[PDB]
């Protein structure tokens, strides 16, 4: 809204930084403990890239259209509490 | 100590004076100074303008009279609550509207008087409510060139004051000058009392009278009789022609309207009356 | 009306399933708005101790639902297990954890930096080229894509220099806690006395670092513009401070910003009635929004009035077909 304002001032478009969420999926087993957790994408990497179905990686440059394909990597010890269907905050045990 | 893309608001008032005055004086090539507001660096306002008085020499300093516009302002605060004098206007017959050596020097002296010292140009070039060829001038100091011209910190009023762009002659001219916007001050009142003029006035609603109308009728509905009989060959012909890789003529909305309200008039002559 | 009633019931067809599913559970919280609801769940998770879904459903509600019942969550919660859950629904780890995760991982180019400076126009386009590498690491706190050259901040109109400053500060968000030094860094005694348009930008920066981070830098940005001129400067501070305390409905800073509005100022209170609105953010609280309109019509500046007009919009909002009275007294 303040950047559809910003046409009659132009210190308002600074506000679209409140509007700016990243589509990076975060995982976290314990309070700290990062996981080395590395989900398989599965496809091609190609919009993972930008400037052989795989994918590795903590969060990163993973996108929801890209996050809905994800595998969730059930080799490692501890696995994900919920699904990984789609991104954000999803601790594992 | 910076410029925008401010805005003049005039009143309706002010441009009817405005454009009288300059149809009054056109061959003389008369000016006046208006009686402007403050309310912000963006935006002014101006309400009341009177006619400096006709003189030979022109548009020059000079033709101001201080006795004569210490009187009307003393007269003024009298009577209703006058404002400081804004600027100055006058009417540029030749072509459109721009300015000349004296119409700047004029210019810079009030702008050493005060801070806007606006400037309106009229001019001869009108139509019945399509030309409003008014328009508004500020000069622009040639000390601070090495800043920028007009700091613009508003994309939506900087393109729509570009929207006018500039005028043929203005380039000709635009230097040492900026336009300023100008708007027709919010208008209610006024509005509402002149679209009541209207109806009554400046067209035919008296609506007493408002109801030839059965002895040219015939004769009027006689020629555009005739006059479709012929047309309607054109459709014929491009009927007649085959796929081969003036037939819209209308001429029959004006029919329809006309003959209706005549047999509507009924109404009137049957029931409204007796 | 049948929504809520029918999410209440399901719901508690829900619990009384044998598993509680904190992820269905949720709905009380964010959608039929039961801090309380949530607050009693969390209580009997903590006893019941499973902390794995207890700060689960803690950052699922954070990262979906809105602060002004968080509030209300929170102080049940209040009144060990209960210090970490505090924390987990206190003042945004999550926010600390992403921006880590931002940092730890950037894929900027400079030469579409260098492509727009090789095509300067010496014209208004600067401050469109300032906001854009600002959204270029929005807070990534990478500056030196700028800080290599210090002429496109050197080479502006005093004015233009605010939206500058207020860009810097926009790449420098989430840090909270150093904030206060690093904007001191750049802070407009030690960048420009003379320029009150930094001054202002300093203040304007701040606020948008902690963009809806509760803390002190409200009380603090309160007292600053308390002890400041009223419109040189009072724009970008008052506007940070209403950002900084967005939905808040505080009274402390509700008062300054009303007082602002009176000022009869006109640059500066555009800003002012823009904070205003964001305080009140679907409040629907009849008392500002009668004092706004009432206000607006009152005045005689069109800078005041385009701010107040947005200002009204966000009072109240996401109740539907509810302030239809307000809708249509504004539109004849």
């Amino acid at each position: 809204l303040v950047f559809t304002q910003f046409w009659f001032w132009f210190p308002l478009s600074h506000f679209l930084s409140l509007a700016y969420t990243p589509t990076c999926v975060i995982g976290l087993n314990k309070d700290l403990k990062m996981p080395k957790v590395q989900y398989k994408s599965n496809c091609k990497p190609s919009t993972f890239a930008y400037p052989t179905a795989k994918a590795k990686k903590n969060p990163a440059r993973v996108m929801p259209a890209q996050l809905k394909v994800l595998t969730m990597p059930e080799t490692c010890r501890y696995q994900p509490f919920k699904p990984l269907s789609i991104g954000g905050i999803i601790i594992l045990k | 100590a910076v410029d925008t893309a401010e805005q003049v608001y005039i009143s309706s008032l002010a441009l009817l004076k405005m454009l009288k005055h300059g149809r009054a004086g056109v061959p003389m090539e008369v000016m006046g100074l208006m009686l402007g507001e403050f309310v912000d660096d963006y935006t002014v306002r101006v309400i009341d303008v009177f006619a400096m008085p006709q003189s030979g020499t022109g548009v020059s300093v000079e033709a101001v009279d201080p006795v004569f516009q210490a009187k009307m302002l003393d007269m003024l605060k009298q009577t209703g609550r006058p404002e400081m004098v804004v600027g100055w206007y006058h009417s540029h017959p030749g072509f459109g509207c721009w300015l000349s050596g004296v119409d700047i020097n004029t210019q810079q002296s009030f702008e050493a008087l005060s801070e806007r010292a606006v400037a309106v140009v009229v001019d001869p070039i009108q139509s019945v409510k399509g030309k409003v060829v008014i328009d508004a001038f500020r000069l622009i100091n040639a000390n601070m060139m090495v800043l920028g011209h007009e700091p613009r910190q508003t994309t939506s009023n900087l393109g729509h004051l570009n929207k006018p762009s500039i005028q043929a002659l203005i380039h000709g001219l635009n230097r040492h000058y900026y336009s300023i916007t100008i708007n027709y001050r919010k208008n209610e009142l006024e509005q509402k009392m002149l679209l009541n003029l209207h109806k009554k006035s400046w067209m035919e609603g008296l609506t007493l009278q408002d109801y030839v109308v059965k002895e040219m009728l015939e004769l009027a509905k006689n020629y555009n009789k005739a006059v479709e009989e012929e047309d309607k060959m054109t459709p014929e012909q491009l009927a007649i022609k085959n796929v081969g890789k003036r037939h819209l003529e209308e001429h029959v909305d004006v029919l329809m309207t006309s003959n209706i309200v005549q047999c509507l008039a009924a109404m009137l002559d049957t029931v409204v009356f007796k | 009306q049948f929504r809520n009633k029918v999410l209440r019931v399901l719901v508690k067809i829900y619990m009384n399933l044998e598993k509680p599913d904190f992820i269905n559970v949720c709905q009380c919280l964010i959608f039929l708005d039961d801090p309380q609801a949530v607050s009693d769940i969390l209580e009997k998770l903590v006893k019941e101790d499973n902390l794995l879904m207890a700060y689960q459903i803690c950052f699922d509600l954070y990262e979906s639902a809105s602060q002004q019942f968080l509030s209300s969550v929170i102080q049940n919660l209040r009144t060990d297990q209960t210090l970490k859950m505090i924390k987990i629904l206190s003042g945004e780890m999550a926010i600390e954890l992403h921006l880590q995760f931002l940092i730890r991982n950037n894929n900027t180019d400079l030469m579409i930096l260098k492509n727009t400076k090789d095509a300067v126009r010496n014209s208004v386009c600067h401050t469109a080229t300032v906001i854009a590498n600002s959204f270029m690491h929005c807070g990534t706190t990478s500056d030196q894509f700028l800080r290599d050259n210090l002429e496109w901040l050197a080479r502006a109109t005093n004015w233009a220099k605010f939206t500058a400053t207020a860009s810097l500060g926009v790449i420098h968000k989430g840090h909270e806690k150093e904030a206060l030094q690093l904007m001191a860094t750049y802070l407009p005694k030690d960048t420009s006395p003379g320029s009150a348009y930094q001054e202002g930008g300093g203040l304007y920066a701040l606020g948008l670092i902690h963009a809806n981070h509760g803390g002190d830098i409200i009380d603090y940005l309160l007292n600053q513009l308390k002890n400041a001129s009223n419109d040189i400067v009072r724009h970008g501070g008052s506007l940070g401070l209403g950002l900084a305390a967005m939905g808040t409905a505080r009274q402390d800073v509700y008062d300054l910003l009303k007082t602002n509005l009176y000022q009869d100022d006109a640059v500066t209170g555009e800003a002012a009635g823009l904070a205003l609105g964001l305080v009140m953010l679907g409040s629907k609280n009849a008392q500002a929004i009668e004092d706004m309109v009432g206000y607006a019509q009152e005045t005689q500046h069109e800078k005041i009035l385009r701010g107040l007009a947005v200002g009204i919009a966000l009072v109240m909002y996401g109740r539907m077909e509810e302030a239809d009275a307000l809708i249509e007294s504004l539109c004849r």
